[PDB]
C-alpha cells in the first residue's frame, strides 16, 4: 500500500536525495582503509574491527577484495551490501574478458558498478547500496591508478582520499603529486593511520609488478611490524 | 488505525474488514431457504424502489448448474460476480471429471475462493452471503450458506439479510423435516410477510420433485396462491 | 498385450496377459498390466508402456485427491473421465488404450474403455492390446448375458488363454482381478492353469 | 478522513466509501431519459454547452446493430466503455452470427466495470450507461451504473436534477404499452422538460435523441432531424 | 499521499481537476474556424532576449492538414503528438484515404484518462498529461478545431481559446466571430491577443500563426507574412 | 512507524502480528485435547452447534488429510479450510512425487513452513488457525503435531489448542506424570475437567488411529457414547 | 499430412461501367468430383454502394467476409462515415497481406462505385494487390472469361468499330452469354448466377439459371 | 500480488533500523555456544520447551547441511527452518556443479547472500536468525555466523542468544589454541550451565561435533554421560 | 493422421414440412475393425437443433461437452433466448476454422440441423471450416451415395411429408449398408419436428440379397 512505502526515490524539498545521505553518514560510523599511489602501485592501508581476540584466520581480509589479477577495492560503510556488489561486479569484470579478451582497464569496472549502484538509488523503491567502496587497478593504457566511489552514483581519480571518519585533509598537505616512491607512501599511510598498530588491528596491502605482471600482496604480518618501529617520531 | 486493511489484525485478533462486510449483507433485505425431504425452496425479500423497475429488474435467485442456486444478500455486483465464477467454477468440474457436481464441494470451492481473497490488502472481501442448494438422485437436499469471511456450513432453514434477527424465530417453529415442499413454497410467503415491516415485491425459486433437479421462478401460480396470505 | 474385463453382475471380473516386449524381445516375461488406482476402480494398460502408467499415477495423484477431497468413494465414470481429458488432451504422443473396471457402490459393474484416439465408452465386455484383435469371434460367440462370477472367470481366463496362445507378442501367466463389492479377489493362472487347448495334427 | 485511499476499504456502517460516490459522480453529469413502449424503445438527450457553442459533447451513442446507448458522466471513460461494448457486441456478430442479446450484454459490462471495484488504486468506471435495444422480445433498457449494479427498468431518467423527470415519469406509465412513435417521444421530451433550470425550450441544438425497435435500425436524431418533434408549451 | 485513481469530495478525479490547472499556467492559443480555413495563434512567451526565439514549437502540423496548437504543459504533448501522427500515417496507411479530425481527435483523446499505478507493464503513464490542444483541420465535411482537455473531453469547437487567457480572451472572442474568414479572422485574432499582451507588443517573433486552408494544406507563417500582418495593425 | 501494521519487526523484537495472531484462534473457541496412546492416538474435540438449524453433520473441524493422517483445527474457521486443503494438496503432492505416503511430520513441517513465508513476507496475513494433526508411521508410534500460525511445530505428546489451553495442558501434565489405549480417563475427562459439562455425546466429536488399524476414523454417538458411560468408575 | 486447403471452384465477375457495377457470381460450390450445394451466393452486398465477389476456398471466403463486414462496421462507426470503394480495397489488401505466411487462399473481386458516381472494381490476388479496371473475372474461369470482355469491352485489338460506352442492357446482355458459355466449358459452372448489380438510386440483384450439370 | 519495496531503509542517522531489531530478535533468543577446536568444533545450544510435554526427540537445532556442516541458531524458530532449506538447496548446487562436497567459506558465503536480499527486495522483513556455521573443510576445521544483516567473521569461540556477553568474555577467559576433544564440549556444557535456568537436563541441551568424520549430531545417552562425568 | 483414429462414416439428413429428419449408423470403426458397436453419434442439444458427427469419434465427445457445456451455460441464462441453429453452425464452423488456422484441426466433419421459429434447418460443416445450408445432406461416402438419392426426389417435388423423408433417408442408409464398407446394419435415426428433438434407434436395414444366386 501507498501508506507504508519509505519512498526512497524521492527528491527532499532542497533537491537532494534522503536516503543517499544517510549512507553517506553511514560511512563516517564505519569507515577507514586510505590509499596511496605513487610512481609505482598503489596501496590501501586498512583497519579491522575492534580488539577482540576470537578471530583465527583470514585469508584475505572482510575488507581488501580481489577482484582480477590487476585489480582490488576495499569497502567502508555497511558489509552485507557491499560483498553482494563486489561479487557482482566482479561478474562483470570477467564477462569484459569474455567480451573482449582483455584484462579490463579498470574505470570501465568503475563505470559499469556506479550505473548499477545509480540505478539501484534510481528506481525500484530499495534502499541505496550503503557502501563508498573504492577501487586499485592497472591498466596498459594509463598508469597504476585508483578510483574511489560512493553510494549517490559519483566518482573520480582520487589519488590519496581516504573513506570513512576523520577526513583526509592532512594528505593533501603531504602528498607530492610529481613522484612518491611507494616505500615513502608505506611510510604516510602509516603515518595517517598512526594519527587516526600491528596487523592485529591494521590491514594495509600493495599493489605492485615483477615483469609486466601485476602482484597484489596482502603484506603479511611481520613486515607490519617492521614498518611500525619505522617512526621514532613522526 | 488497525483498520482498513484486510491483511492485519486487531489487538484481539479480529479482522475488521471481515466484520464490516458482514454489517454491509446486515444493511440489505432478507432472502430464506428452507430444506425439506423432497428439496429445498428459496425465497426472497425484493425491495422495489420505484414503480420504473419492471419484474425481476435484478436477479437475486441465480442458478448456476442447472441445479444449484443463488439466493444472495448484500452487493449485488459482487454477488452477480461470484455467481457467474461459480458457473465456471461448475463449468470446470463438468467438462474435467463428467460427473455432475455435487453441492459439498461446490460449496467448499467458492468457499475457500472468498476465502482466500481475504487474506490480501490488494483484494478488499466480498461483500456478498448468499446461499445455495439442489439435491441429485442420491444426495439429499443439500444446502450451504457462505458468509463474506469464507465460512460455508451446512443448514436447514437458514436466512441472510436485514431482518434474519426476526426470520430465524419463524423457521425455526415451522415443522422442518418430513413435509413435502409444496406446501412449503406456500409457507415461505408467511415467512417473508412477517419479517416485512413496512412493495416486499417476493420472489420465489426451487428444486423438488416436481422439478427434477432444475430451478423455476415459481412455475407462475403460486405467486397467486401465496399473495393469498395477507391479513396474517 | 491383451486385455478382457466382463461385467458379470454387481462388480466385474478383469483380465490382462503378461509380456513387455521390445519389438521380438519379451523384456518383462512376468508384468501385472491390471494396476489399482484408488481402491475398487481398477485401470489396465496397453499398446505403449512408459507414457500409460505416468498417466495411471497421474491419475492416482487426481482421482486420489478427488477421492479424499469429497470423502466418498468415486464413481468409476469419474476416473474414465479424466482418462477421456488426460488422454485426449495429449493425443499425439501416446499410445494407451487403456480399458478401465471397477465397483462403484452407485451404480455398479461398469467397465469403460479409452482407446488409442482417446475416447470414453461404456461397454458390457471389453477387449484391447496387441493380441486383442485374435479373440472378437470367440468373445463375441460365447458371452451371452448376465453371467455369474465363475463363469465370467474362467470365460475371461479361456478367452485370454486363446489370444496369448496366438500372438506372438502376448503370452506367459495370466493375472485375473475380481473387483466386487467385498474388494479384490486376485489371482495368476501359473502355466498349467492355463487351460491350453489342443492343436490339430496336419 | 483515512477513508481516501479507498477502493478497498469500508466505511464501519456498510459504506464502500467512493463507488457511491462515483453515483455521485453521476449525479453530477448531465440529465437524460430513456424509455420503452410495447414496440420501440426510446432515448432523449439533452446536451451541455459549456463552451461558445458546440456540438455541445454529443451523448448517445451507437454502439451496435440496434443495442444504443446514453452516456452520462465522464465522457472519456465513456468512450472505453463503448470501445468494449461495441467491440463485443461485433465479436457476437462475427462467432455466433446472431444479435447479441441486450441481457447478456448489459451484464457482462456489468462483470467488467466490477473489476476496478475489486482491485487495489484502480477507480471504478465513473459513467451512468442508460442502455437500450430491441432484442427477441420486447424492447429492453438497462440503467447501469458505476457500482456495476445495472437494473432492468423501464422509463429511467439519470442526471443533474433528473429525479424530477422521474418523478413525471413514474406518473406517467399507464400510457406506456401502447402510444406510437409519434405521440411517444413527445410524451418522453415532455418529461425531460423538468430537468431544464424552469425557462422555456428544448431546442433543436441541445437534444439530440435515437429510436430503436421493431423493423428499424438504432437511429440517432440530431440537430436537425429533432425539428419534427415540436409540441408542448409548459 | 492518497493515489491517483480516486474520486474527489467535490465529485471528480482529483488528477484531472489538478489537470486542469496547470493550464492556466503557461502559454495562451487561440483558433478560428472558418467557412474556408481555420487559423491559429499563440504568443510562445520568449523569458530572455538573448536568444533564438523561431524553435519553441507550440503550432505542431499533425499531418498535412491537421495542426494543432498545444499550451500548459509544454513538451509533454510530443508522446500523443506522436501517437496522433503515427496514428494518422497508420490510417493512411491501411485505408489509403485523408482522415476526420474527430479521428485523430478520437484517437489522442484515448491516452488522456488511460494511467494509473498499479497496472500493466511500466511503459504506462502515471500522470494525466497535463496539455490542453487543439486540432486545426481541414475535411471533407468542413474546417473545424476540435479543443481537448486534460480529462480526454473533446468538443467541436469553431472559436476556443486555451492557456492563461481563457477567460477574458474567450469572452472578447465570443463576441466579435460569426461569419467567415474573408482574410480578416487571421487579423482580428492577432487583435485579441493584442489585447492578451504580456512583455511585447506582439511583433513577428513572439507569436507563431498558422492557417489550414482548404486549398492548400497548411502555412505555417513565416515572419515577413506576420509582419505583413501586424503592420496591418 | 508501522510496527503493528506490517508483519516487521518492531523494537526489541517481538513482531506483532502472529501474537495477534494467535489470539485470532481464541475467537468463540471449539476446543480441540489430542490424547496419544502407545498404540492408539485418539482424537478429542469439543463442537456447539448454535440453534438446532445447523446441519450438525456439515460443521466439525475433524477433517482428514489422507488415508492416515486426520487433523484438527480450532482457530478462526475462515482460515481453517484454505489451510487444511493445501495440507491435503501437499499429502496427495507428496504421494504423487516421492512414491509412498507422507508420514506425519514434514506434512506439519511443510504447512508449518507456508504459514512461516505468510509470517516472513508483508502483504499477507498469517492466517489465524493451528492444526493438530496426528498419525502413524511403520517406523515410530503414532504421533501428534501443532504448528502454530507462526510455523513452530514442536511435536507433542499432549497439548491442546483453542480456549481454555492453559487449564487443559495443566491438568493433562497433572495426569501423564503418573505414567491407555481405552484413555477414557484422560480424552473426554480434560475437557470435563477444564470447562465442567460432563457432556452427552452430541457435542464431542473424537477421531481415533489405531498401529492395529491406522485408517483414520471419525466415531459416532454409539461408540462415543459407550466411551462416556465408560466414565463410572 | 493434412493438405488444409481445398478448391472449392466457383467464378465471380463484375463489370464497371459509367454508373453501375454489374458483379456476376455463379453458384456451384464443389470439391473432388461432388457437388455440395446449390444455392451459394458469391456476391456480398458489403455497403448500399460496395459489392464483393469472392472465390477460391469457401470457408476461407466466408470468414473472410465475416472480417471485412465487421471491420466496416468497426470503421463505420468510429468515424461516423461510411466506407468509399477504393479504401475497402485497401484494408482488404492489408488483411490479405497480414497473414501472408498462412495465406488466404481467395480471390475475390470489390465492385462498386466511386465517389463521384462512376463504377469501378479491384481485383486481387490470394495475397493481395489491386488495381482498378472496368472487367477481369476471377476465381475458376478466370482464364475462360478474361479474353471475351478484353474483346466485348475494352475492345482490344480490333480495328475501328466506332466504340460506345456500355450500358445497362449490352453489358447486362454480356454477362448471360459468358456464364452459359463457361457453363459449357468449364467444370466448375455454376448452375444460376446471381448478378449483384449496382446503381446510383441503389442495388438490385437479377438472378438466371444455367447449364445444370 | 506482491509488493516490490523494500521495508528496510536507513534512519536519519544513518543506520539500518530494521538489522538492529534483528539483532535484538537474536538477542532475545535462546543461548547457544560453539568452539572452535584443534580438530573439530562444538556446537552447544539449549532446548527448553514450555513444559515436560513435548517430544525432545522431534524438532533438531543441531542439523547437518548434507555432507559435514551443521548449523545452529538463536532467534526465530521457523525462518532458521527457512535457512537450513535454502542452505541445503544452496549445497546442492554446488555438489551437482562440482562434485565435492562445499567447502564451508563458500556456504556461508551463498547463505549470507541469500540473507541480503531480504534486507531488501519487496516487503520482506529481514530473518532475525544469526545462526553459526561449522564444517571440517579439508585439513582445518572452520566456525562462522551468518548475521541477519549478512555479515559473517570466523573465530574459536563465541555465544549468542541470551546473556551472549557472557559467553564471549568467559570463553576469551577460558581459550587455549590447542584444547581439541570433549574439553572443549566440557567447556560448551559449563558455559551452557552458567544461566541454563536451572538443573541442567541432557534433554534440554544437545551438541553437534565435526570430529573429520561429518557433521553428526550427538546422541542423548552421550551428553548424559558427560553430564555424568560433570 | 498419426494412428488409426475411431471413425464413423456418415450422418445423412433431409429436411421436410415439418422438421428435419438426420440418421446415422452406430459405428466405431477401428479402421477396419468394428471396435465398438453401441456407440450413438447424434447428439442432442436444446430442443429445437440436433447435431450428427461422420469423421473422429473423440473430437465428437470434445464438441459434444463443449456444446453441451456452451447450450446449458446460455441455457441457464433464464431470459428465453435459446440458440437457434443459427448460431450452432456458425459457432461450429468458427471453431473448426479457428481450429484449423492453428494446424490442429478437428477431424469430425457433421451436419447439425433443427427447426427453428419458422422453418427447419440443415446445415453442413467441414473438416477444413467449409460450412454451407442445402436441402439434404450427407457426409462421407454418403455424399456420394445417398446424395443422389437425396437430390433426386428433392429435385423433384421440394415438399416432403414426414413418412415420406423417413423413408427415404431409409432407404439411403440401405444404400449406405450395401455399398459402404465402413457401415453397420442397425442405425438410430433421429428426427427434430415442432414438438421437439427424438431419437429413435435404434433401427435395422431389410436386406436384399436376392441378386446372390445368380453368380457363376
Amino acid at each position: 500500500s501507498r501508506r507504508y512505502d519509505s519512498r526512497t526515490t524521492i527528491f527532499s524539498p532542497e533537491g537532494r536525495l534522503y536516503q543517499v545521505e544517510y549512507a553517506m553518514e553511514a560511512i563516517g560510523h564505519a569507515g577507514t582503509c586510505l590509499g596511496i599511489l605513487a610512481n609505482d602501485g598503489v596501496l590501501l592501508a586498512a583497519e579491522r574491527r575492534n580488539i577482540h581476540k576470537l578471530l583465527d584466520e583470514v585469508f584475505f581480509s572482510e575488507k581488501i577484495y580481489k577482484l582480477n589479477e590487476d585489480m582490488a577495492c576495499s569497502v567502508a560503510g555497511i558489509t552485507s551490501d557491499a560483498n553482494v556488489l563486489t561479487n557482482e561486479l566482479r561478474l562483470i569484470a570477467q564477462r569484459y574478458l569474455l567480451q573482449y579478451q582483455e584484462p579490463i582497464p579498470c574505470e570501465q569496472l568503475v563505470t559499469a558498478l556506479c550505473d548499477i549502484k545509480q540505478a539501484y538509488t534510481q528506481f525500484g523503491g530499495k534502499r541505496p547500496f550503503g557502501v563508498s567502496l573504492l577501487y586499485i587497478g592497472w591498466d596498459k593504457h594509463y598508469g597504476f591508478q585508483l578510483y574511489q566511489s560512493d553510494p549517490s552514483g559519483n566518482y573520480g581519480g582520487w589519488k590519496a582520499t581516504c573513506i570513512g571518519n576523520n577526513s583526509v585533509s592532512m594528505l593533501k598537505q603531504d602528498y607530492k603529486e610529481g613522484e612518491m616512491t611507494l616505500k615513502s607512501a608505506l611510510a604516510l599511510a602509516i603515518k595517517v593511520l598512526n594519527k587516526t598498530l600491528s596487523a592485529e588491528k591494521v590491514e594495509i596491502a600493495t599493489l605492485t609488478r615483477e615483469n609486466g605482471k601485476t602482484v597484489i600482496r596482502v603484506l603479511k604480518q611481520k613486515e607490519v611490524e617492521q614498518l611500525i618501529k619505522k617512526h621514532e617520531e613522526e | 488505525g488497525y483498520d482498513l486493511s484486510a491483511s492485519t489484525f486487531s489487538p484481539d485478533g479480529r479482522v475488521f474488514q471481515v466484520e464490516y462486510a458482514m454489517k454491509a449483507v446486515e444493511n440489505s433485505s432478507t432472502a430464506i431457504g428452507i430444506r425439506c425431504k423432497d428439496g429445498v425452496v428459496f425465497g426472497v425479500e425484493k425491495l422495489v424502489l420505484s414503480k420504473l423497475y419492471e419484474e425481476g429488474s435484478n436477479k437475486r435467485l441465480f442458478n448456476v448448474d442447472r441445479h444449484v442456486g443463488m439466493a444472495v444478500a448484500g452487493l449485488l455486483a459482487d454477488a452477480r460476480s461470484l455467481a457467474d465464477i461459480a458457473r465456471e467454477e461448475a463449468s470446470n468440474f463438468r467438462s474435467n471429471f463428467g460427473y455432475n457436481i455435487p453441492l459439498k464441494h461446490l460449496a467448499d470451492r467458492v468457499a475457500m475462493y472468498v476465502h482466500a481473497y481475504t487474506l490480501y490488502s490488494a483484494v478488499r472481501p466480498f461483500g456478498c452471503s448468499f446461499m445455495l442448494g439442489s439435491y441429485s438422485v442420491n444426495d439429499g437436499a443439500q444446502l450451504y450458506m457462505i458468509d463474506p469471511s469464507g465460512v460455508s456450513y451446512g443448514y436447514w432453514g437458514c436466512a441472510i439479510g436485514k431482518a434474519r434477527q426476526a426470520a430465524k424465530t419463524e423457521i425455526e417453529k415451522l415443522q422442518m423435516k418430513e413435509m413435502t415442499c409444496r406446501d412449503i413454497v406456500k409457507e415461505v410467503a408467511k415467512i417473508i410477510y412477517i419479517v416485512h415491516d413496512e412493495a416486499f415485491e417476493l420472489e420465489l425459486s426451487w428444486v423438488g420433485e416436481l422439478t427434477n433437479g432444475r430451478h423455476e421462478i415459481v412455475p407462475k401460480d403460486i405467486r397467486e396462491e401465496a399473495e393469498k396470505y395477507a391479513k396474517e | 498385450t491383451t486385455i478382457m474385463a466382463v461385467q458379470f453382475d454387481g462388480g466385474v471380473v478383469l483380465g490382462a496377459d503378461s509380456r513387455t516386449t521390445t519389438g521380438s524381445y519379451i523384456a518383462n516375461r512376468v508384468t501385472d498390466k491390471l494396476t489399482p488406482i484408488h481402491d475398487r476402480i481398477f485401470c489396465c494398460r496397453s499398446g505403449s508402456a512408459a507414457d500409460t502408467q505416468a498417466v495411471a499415477d497421474a491419475v492416482t495423484y487426481q482421482l486420489g485427491f478427488h477421492s479424499i477431497e469429497l470423502n466418498e468413494p468415486p464413481l468409476v465414470h469419474t476416473a474414465a473421465s479424466l482418462f477421456k481429458e488426460m488422454c485426449y488432451r495429449y493425443r499425439e504422443d501416446l499410445m494407451a488404450g487403456i480399458i478401465i473396471a471397477g465397483w462403484d457402490p452407485q451404480e455398479g459393474g461398469q467397465v469403460y474403455s479409452v482407446p488409442m484416439g482417446g475416447m470414453m465408452v461404456r461397454q458390457s465386455f471389453a477387449i484391447g492390446g496387441s493380441g486383442s484383435s485374435y479373440i472378437y469371434g470367440y468373445v463375441d460367440a460365447t458371452y451371452r448375458e448376465g453371467m455369474t462370477k465363475e463363469e465370467c472367470l474362467q470365460f475371461t481366463a479361456n478367452a485370454l488363454a486363446l489370444a496369448m496362445e496366438r500372438d506372438g507378442s502376448s503370452g506367459g501367466v495370466i493375472r485375473l482381478a475380481a473387483i466386487a463389492e467385498s474388494g479384490v479377489e486376485r489371482q495368476v493362472l501359473l502355466g498349467d492353469q492355463i487351460p491350453k487347448f489342443a492343436v490339430a495334427t496336419p | 478522513n483515512q477513508y481516501d485511499n479507498d477502493v478497498t476499504v469500508w466505511s464501519p456502517q456498510g459504506r464502500i466509501h467512493q463507488i457511491e460516490y462515483a453515483m455521485e459522480a453521476v449525479k453530477q453529469g448531465s440529465a437524460t431519459v430513456g424509455l420503452k413502449s410495447k414496440t420501440h424503445a426510446v432515448l432523449v438527450a439533452l446536451k451541455r454547452a459549456q463552451s461558445e457553442l458546440a456540438a455541445h459533447q454529443k451523448k448517445i451513442l451507437h454502439v451496435d446493430n440496434h443495442i444504443g446507448i446514453s452516456i452520462a458522466g465522464l465522457t472519456a471513460d465513456a468512450r472505453l466503455l463503448c470501445n468494449f461494448m461495441r467491440q463485443e457486441c461485433l465479436d457476437s456478430r462475427f462467432v455466433f452470427d446472431r444479435p447479441l442479446p441486450v441481457s447478456r450484454l448489459v451484464s457482462l459490462i456489468g462483470s467488467k466495470t466490477q473489476i476496478p471495484t475489486q482491485r487495489y488504486g484502480r477507480r471504478p468506471y465513473g459513467v451512468g450507461l442508460l442502455i437500450a435495444g430491441y432484442d427477441d422480445m420486447g424492447p429492453h433498457i438497462f440503467q447501469t451504473c458505476p457500482s456495476a449494479n445495472y437494473f432492468d427498468c423501464r422509463a429511467m431518467s439519470i442526471g443533474a436534477r433528473s429525479q424530477s423527470a422521474r418523478t413525471y415519469l413514474e406518473r406517467h406509465m399507464s400510457e406506456f404499452m401502447e402510444c406510437n412513435l409519434d405521440e411517444l417521444v413527445k410524451h418522453g421530451l415532455r418529461a425531460l422538460r423538468e430537468t431544464l433550470p424552469a425557462e422555456q425550450d428544448l431546442t433543436t441544438k441541445n437534444v439530440s435523441i435515437g429510436i430503436v425497435g421493431k423493423d428499424l435500425e438504432f437511429t440517432i436524431y440530431d440537430d436537425d432531424d429533432v425539428s419534427p418533434f415540436l409540441d408542448g408549451l409548459e | 499521499d492518497r493515489g491517483v485513481n480516486t474520486f474527489s469530495p467535490e465529485g471528480r478525479l482529483f488528477q484531472v481537476e489538478y489537470a486542469i490547472e496547470a493550464i492556466k499556467l503557461g502559454s495562451t492559443a487561440i483558433g478560428i474556424q472558418t467557412s474556408e480555413g481555420v487559423c491559429l495563434a499563440v504568443e510562445k512567451r520568449i523569458t530572455s532576449p538573448l536568444m533564438e526565439p523561431s524553435s519553441i514549437e507550440k503550432i505542431v502540423e499533425i499531418d498535412a492538414h491537421i495542426g494543432c496548437a498545444m499550451s500548459g504543459l509544454i513538451a509533454d504533448a510530443k508522446t500523443l503528438i506522436d501517437k496522433a501522427r503515427v496514428e494518422t500515417q497508420n490510417h493512411w496507411f491501411t485505408y489509403n484515404e485523408t482522415m476526420t479530425v474527430e479521428s485523430v481527435t478520437q484517437a489522442v483523446s484515448n491516452l488522456a484518462l488511460q494511467f494509473g499505478e498499479e497496472d500493466a507493464d511500466p511503459g504506462a503513464m502515471s500522470r494525466p498529461f497535463g496539455v490542453a490542444l487543439l486540432f486545426g483541420g481541414v475535411d471533407e465535411k468542413g474546417p473545424q478545431l476540435f479543443h481537448m482537455d486534460p480529462s480526454g473531453t473533446f468538443v467541436q469547437c469553431d472559436a476556443r481559446a486555451i492557456g492563461s487567457a481563457s477567460e477574458g480572451a474567450q469572452s472578447s472572442l465570443q463576441e466579435v466571430y460569426h461569419k467567415s474568414m474573408t482574410l480578416k479572422e487571421a487579423i482580428k485574432s492577432s487583435l485579441i491577443i493584442l489585447k492578451q499582451v504580456m512583455e511585447e507588443k506582439l511583433n513577428a517573433t513572439n507569436i507563431e500563426l498558422a492557417t489550414v486552408q482548404p486549398g492548400q494544406n497548411f502555412h505555417m507563417f513565416t515572419k515577413e507574412e506576420l509582419e505583413e500582418v501586424i503592420k496591418d495593425i | 512507524g508501522f510496527d503493528r501494521h506490517i508483519t516487521i519487526f518492531s523494537p526489541e523484537g517481538r513482531l506483532y502480528q502472529v501474537e495477534y495472531a494467535f489470539k485470532a484462534i481464541n475467537q468463540g473457541g471449539l476446543t480441540s485435547v489430542a490424547v496419544r496412546g502407545k498404540d492408539c492416538a485418539v482424537i478429542v474435540t469439543q463442537k456447539k452447534v448454535p440453534d438446532k438449524l445447523l446441519d450438525s453433520s456439515t460443521v466439525t473441524h475433524l477433517f482428514k488429510i489422507t488415508e492416515n493422517i486426520g487433523c484438527v483445527m480450532t482457530g478462526m474457521t475462515a482460515d481453517s479450510r484454505s489451510q487444511v486443503q493445501r495440507a491435503r494438496y501437499e499429502a496427495a503432492n507428496w504421494k504423487y512425487k516421492y512414491g509412498y505416503e507422507i508420514p506425519v511430520d514434514m506434512l506439519c513441517k511443510r504447512i508449518a513452513d507456508i504459514s512461516q513465508v505468510y509470517t516472513q513476507n508483508a502483504e499477507m496475513r498469517p492466517l489465524g488457525c493451528c492444526m493438530i494433526l496426528i498419525g502413524i508411521d511403520e517406523e515410530q508410534g503414532p504421533q501428534v503435531y501443532k504448528c502454530d500460525p507462526a510455523g513452530y511445530y514442536c511435536g507433542f505428546k499432549a497439548t491442546a489448542a483453542g480456549v481454555k489451553q492453559t487449564e487443559s495442558t495443566s491438568f493433562l501434565e497433572k495426569k501423564v506424570k503418573k505414567k491407555f489405549e481405552q484413555t477414557v480417563e484422560t480424552a473426554i475427562t480434560c475437557l470435563s475437567t477444564v470447562l465442567s459439562i460432563d457432556f452427552k455425546p452430541s457435542e464431542i466429536e473424537v477421531g481415533v488411529v489405531t498401529v492395529e488399524n491406522p485408517k483414520f476414523r471419525i466415531l459416532t454417538e454409539a461408540e462415543i457414547d459407550a466411551h462416556l458411560v465408560a466414565l463410572a468408575e | 499430412r493434412f493438405s488444409p486447403y481445398v478448391f472449392n471452384g466457383g467464378t465471380i465477375l463484375a463489370i464497371a461501367g459509367e454508373d453501375f457495377a454489374i458483379v456476376a457470381s455463379d453458384t456451384r460450390l464443389s470439391e473432388g468430383f461432388s457437388i455440395h450445394t446449390r444455392d451459394s451466393p458469391k456476391c456480398y452486398k458489403l455497403t448500399d454502394k460496395t459489392v464483393i465477389g469472392c472465390s477460391g476456398f469457401h470457408g476461407d471466403c466466408l470468414t473472410l467476409t465475416k472480417i471485412i463486414e465487421a471491420r466496416l462496421k468497426m470503421y463505420k462507426h468510429s468515424n461516423n462515415k461510411a466506407m468509399t470503394t477504393g479504401a475497402i480495397a485497401a484494408m482488404l489488401s492489408t488483411i490479405l497481406y497480414s497473414r501472408r505466411f498462412f495465406p488466404y487462399y481467395v480471390y475475390n473481386i470489390i465492385g462498386g462505385l466511386d465517389e463521384e458516381g462512376k463504377g469501378a472494381v479491384y481485383s486481387f490476388d490470394p495475397v493481395g494487390s489491386y488495381q482498378r479496371d472496368s472487367f477481369k473475372a476471377g476465381g475458376s474461369a478466370s482464364a475462360m472469361l478474361q479474353p471475351l470482355l478484353d474483346n466485348q469491352v475494352g475492345f482490344k485489338n480490333m480495328q475501328n468499330v466506332e466504340h460506345v460506352p456500355l450500358s445497362l442492357d449490352r453489358a447486362m446482355r454480356l454477362v448471360k452469354d459468358v456464364f452459359i458459355s463457361a457453363a459449357e466449358r468449364d467444370v466448375y459452372t455454376g448452375d444460376a448466377l446471381r448478378i449483384c448489380i449496382v446503381t446510383k438510386e441503389g442495388i438490385r440483384e437479377e438472378t438466371v439459371s444455367l447449364r445444370k450439370d | 500480488r506482491g509488493y516490490s519495496f523494500s521495508l528496510t531503509t536507513f534512519s536519519p542517522s544513518g543506520k539500518l533500523v530494521q538489522i538492529e531489531y534483528a539483532l535484538a530478535a537474536v538477542a532475545g533468543g535462546a543461548p547457544s555456544v560453539g568452539i572452535k577446536a584443534a580438530n573439530g568444533v562444538v556446537l552447544a545450544t539449549e532446548k527448553k520447551q514450555k513444559s515436560i510435554l513435548y517430544d525432545e526427540r522431534s524438532v533438531h537445532k543441531v542439523e547437518p547441511i548434507t555432507k559435514h556442516i551443521g548449523l545452529v541458531y538463536s532467534g526465530m524458530g521457523p525462518d532458521y527452518r527457512v535457512l537450513v532449506h535454502r542452505a541445503r538447496k544452496l549445497a546442492q548446487q554446488y555438489y551437482l556443479v562440482y562434485q565435492e562436497p562445499i567447502p564451508t567459506a563458500q556456504l556461508v558465503q551463498r547463505v549470507a547472500s541469500v540473507m541480503q536480499e531480504y534486507t531488501q527486495s519487496g516487503g520482506v522483513r529481514p530473518f532475525g536468525v544469526s545462526l553459526l556455521i561449522c564444517g571440517w573443510n579439508e585439513g582445518r576445521p572452520y566456525l562462522f555466523q551468518s548475521d541477519p544483516s549478512g555479515a559473517y567473521f570466523a573465530w574459536k569461540a563465541t555465544a549468542m542468544g541470551k546473556n551472549y556477553v557472557n559467553g564471549k568474555t568467559f570463553l576469551e577467559k577460558r581459550y587455549n589454541e590447542d584444547l581439541e576433544l570433549e574439553d572443549a564440549i566440557h567447556t560448551a556444557i559449563l558455559t551452557l550451565k552458567e544461566s541454563f535456568e536451572g538443573q541442567m537436563t541432557e534433554d534440554n541441551i544437545e551438541v553437534g561435533i565435526c570430529n573429520e568424520a561429518g557433521f553428526r549430531r550427538l546422541t542423548p545417552t552421550e551428553v548424559k554421560d558427560y553430564l555424568a562425568a560433570i | 493422421t498419426q494412428n488409426p483414429m475411431v471413425t464413423g462414416t456418415s450422418v445423412l439428413g433431409v429436411k421436410f414440412e415439418g422438421g428435419v429428419v438426420i440418421a446415422a449408423d452406430m459405428l466405431g470403426s477401428y479402421g477396419s475393425l468394428a471396435r465398438f458397436r453401441n456407440i450413438s453419434r447424434i447428439m442432442r442439444v436444446n430442443n429445437s437443433t440436433m447435431l450428427g458427427a461422420s469423421g473422429d469419434y473423440a473430437d465428437f465427445q470434445y464438441l459434444k461437452q463443449v456444446l453441451g457445456q456452451m447450450v446449458i451455460d446460455e441455457e441457464l441464462l433464464g431470459d428465453g433466448h435459446s440458440y437457434s441453429p443459427r448460431a450452432i453452425h456458425s459457432w461450429l464452423t468458427r471453431a473448426m476454422y479457428s481450429r484449423r488456422s492453428k494446424m490442429n484441426p478437428l477431424w469430425n466433419t457433421m451436419v447439425i440441423g433443427g427447426y427453428a421459429d419458422g422453418e427447419s434447418f440443415l446445415g453442413y460443416v467441414d473438416m477444413l471450416g467449409v460450412a454451407y445450408e442445402a436441402p439434404s445432406l450427407a457426409t462421407g461416402y454418403g455424399a456420394y451415395l445417398a446424395q443422389p438419392l437425396l437430390r433426386e426426389v428433392l429435385e423433384k417435388q421440394p415438399v416432403l411429408s414426414q413418412t415420406e423423408a423417413r423413408d427415404l433417408v431409409e432407404r439411403c442408409m440401405r444404400v449406405l449398408y450395401y455399398r459402404d464398407a465402413r457401415s453397420y446394419n442397425r442405425f438410430q435415426i433421429a428426427t427434430v419436428t415442432e414438438k421437439g428433438v427424438e431419437i429413435e434407434g435404434p433401427l435395422s436395414t431389410e436386406t436384399n440379397w436376392d441378386i446372390a444366386h445368380m453368380i457363376s
